[PDB]
């Protein structure tokens, strides 16, 4: 079972760096507002 | 509104439609009853059997309520909004990828600000 | 424009990958048919271009990010795996520490 | 004294002396991966090197290209050729002058496709060949390709798979098309071709305006407790109206205790498809009337076959239902 | 053909005013087909016309009024910007400039509009 959660674990987290920008928070974008 | 229409009705056989009913003013006050174009709204003279055409009372300003609102819209022309009835029936594919090219342009000359 | 982004990603995202693994690959070279088996999956085209396809709509970089990168990925790749038959000696094989 | 160069040349002129021959791969494929110590420009560009992922495209299809030119096949060709082929599931007509006509033209304002309802003709009250427009501008999604609809078997099974045009899930096709193709009288595969492909145009209008599912529009396309409980979507007090629908079957107030789908599927037609604009019973009552001087397929069928010789159809009505809603929400009059 | 270029120089104003654009290409020679070639001579006349009534706000058509207005012709738009006939003080282009902002202040003191 360990195996079949740590390959998922690197997918997981090599989807966060191919975003960048989050973190998995929000860096970039944020307070922003309108009308 | 009476004025125009009543000029509009003059003669067309006996006088007024080999004259165009001398399109270059007559079409300009139903342009200025509006305040909008004298120009573009001449692409009428693409239906109505060569006549400016204007003597049909209601439907072309009925229609030309929505042309101006859809021109409010959107900045596209009268003369676009033709090639999309055009483009309705399996038409020639150059006319379709032009038509959705131009339409992107106008959509950047506004862009994520405001813009024209 | 925010929206225009969609497309500038959709030609490189689908048609110029399809297009170039079916057609390039299959059958127009003498370039990728010599090795006809070796690709089967983006993960291959990844290992073998030595680039990141179909990611990271958002992200800013120098090129000599880019270019560093490529030769960075490989020096580690020949050291990683001894596809293709290549080998390291053991004062290089030790040097990978720099 | 060091930089970004001297980093970058303690690489290269290393990787270089790494002298193994024979067949083997590793320089024929970094040679073919075709780039140079003296790549453009000069090294104080780096900061304006900043770029974005499109750095990337033409790495990839400036030799992608090449395929056409190579193997001599077409050279006039500026690039669409690639939105002209199907077999290694190849995804054609996916140019982005396809995709922009829906996407790009919704996105300012909300307007769609749906343009060619508002030009150039005075009402709606109009021949059937202006529906047809419509319909099929709401059906799109995609473009001409819809012309298309062991491996000989497979081939019809990829009329599924082409789904990718529309955002629907493998469970949704089957329930969407079986009403429609029971509906159709016609025996063989043909069942498949546009008078059917229609449909999904009303389907997707009535999901973007009031939020419909596959399984209501594709249903909709003593016993006195039972007789009663239908009452629970609208009061039991309306059946003075349904002793009238059962009439294209065969039923009576008490005698309807069978319940029959062709009677309890124009039930579903007639309670739901006013409800879309606010309407009660007494109300669709007076549209269907006033509009088509009948029950406007309403306790009738589904007039799916009626369609096929142009008769009153039903695919209109809920389009003219539609215009009157517009037409009766911006003047401060009443269906009755 | 170049009617994509043609059309996307409608970016900074609606392409609908390009009707006022074959008669600036005469200063040179074109068509609204023609003028394909985008040489500098007419370009930067573009940039002219497209930028300077922009800063005083007005658009194309009231730009086009107060250079009939002031001058009975097109004011060095459309036309090359003056330089080696301010050498003879002929309707000089460094003071059109002036003319538009001294109107501009006067026309915002007031609540007329150019048309």
């Amino acid at each position: 079972n360990e195996l079949r959660g740590l390959w998922d674990r690197i997918e997981n987290r090599i989807y966060n760096l191919r975003h960048n920008l989050t973190l998995d928070g929000k860096e970039i974008n944020m307070d922003l507002y309108d009308s | 509104i009476h004025e125009y229409l009543e000029f509009a009705n003059i003669k067309k056989t006996e006088a007024e439609k080999t004259l165009v009913d001398n399109s270059e003013k007559c079409a300009e006050l139903l342009a200025e009853i509006l305040a909008w174009d004298a120009g573009e709204i001449l692409k009428a003279a693409s239906l109505l059997g060569l006549n400016p055409p204007q003597a049909t009372n209601v439907f072309e300003i009925d229609w030309i309520r929505r042309l101006q609102t859809l021109s409010e819209k959107t900045m596209i022309s009268t003369e676009y909004l033709w090639q999309m009835g055009d483009l309705t029936e399996n038409s020639e594919f150059s006319l379709k990828e032009g038509v959705g090219e131009a339409v992107m342009a106008a959509l950047k000359a506004q862009g994520d600000s405001d813009n024209v | 424009m925010s929206n225009s982004i969609e497309a500038k990603l959709q030609e490189d995202l689908r048609d110029a990958l399809v297009d170039y693994y079916l057609g390039q690959i299959v059958p127009n070279s003498k370039d990728f048919t010599n090795l006809r088996s070796t690709i089967k999956n983006v993960d291959d085209l990844y290992d073998h271009l030595l680039l990141d396809t179909q990611v990271s709509a958002k992200v800013i970089t120098s090129r000599l990010s880019l270019v560093t990168q490529s030769v960075q990925q490989y020096i580690n790749r020949i050291a990683l795996n001894l596809e293709p038959g290549l080998s390291i000696n053991q004062q290089e094989a030790t040097d990978w520490e720099e | 004294l060091d930089s970004p160069a001297s980093y970058l040349l303690d690489l290269y002129k290393f990787i270089q002396s790494v002298e193994l021959d024979g067949s083997n791969q590793a320089r024929k494929l970094e040679t073919r991966r075709a780039d140079i110590p003296k790549l453009s420009l000069d090294n104080d560009a780096l900061y304006k090197e900043v770029t974005a992922l499109s750095i990337v495209n033409d790495v990839l299809s400036g030799s992608a290209r090449e395929y056409i030119d190579q193997s001599g096949q077409a050279d006039k060709a500026v690039n669409q050729i690639l939105g002209d082929t199907h077999f290694p599931f190849t995804l054609p007509y996916s140019l982005p002058t396809q995709q922009i006509n829906k996407g790009l033209g919704a996105s300012n304002i909300e307007l769609g496709t749906v343009i060619q309802r508002v030009d150039p003709q005075f009402s709606w009250n109009t021949t059937q060949e202006k529906y047809n427009q419509v319909l099929l501008a709401y059906t799109q999604l995609s473009s001409e390709q819809i012309a298309l609809l062991n491996f000989r078997l497979e081939r019809l099974n990829r009329f599924i798979r082409l789904q990718r045009w529309l955002d629907l899930p493998s469970h949704q096709l089957d329930l969407l098309l079986t009403s429609v193709m029971q509906a159709d009288a016609d025996n063989s595969q043909q069942e498949i071709t546009e008078p059917v492909l229609k449909s999904l145009g009303l389907f997707r209008h009535l999901n973007l305006q009031y939020k419909i599912t596959p399984e209501i529009f594709s249903s909709w396309l003593a016993k006195s407790v039972k007789q009663l409980c239908a009452g629970l979507n609208i009061s039991a007090v309306t059946f003075q109206f349904i002793a009238p629908l059962v009439q294209s079957a065969l039923g009576l107030e008490a005698g309807t205790l069978v319940r029959s789908f062709e009677v309890v599927s124009s039930l579903y037609r007639l309670v739901s498809i006013p409800q879309t604009f606010g309407l009660s019973t007494e109300d669709g009552l007076i549209l269907m009337n006033i509009l088509t001087d009948e029950m406007g397929y309403l306790a009738k069928q589904p007039a799916f076959d009626d369609k096929q010789t142009q008769d009153k159809d039903f695919l209109s009505i809920i389009l003219k239902m539609e215009a009157l809603s517009a037409w009766l929400t911006k003047n401060n009059l009443t269906p009755a």
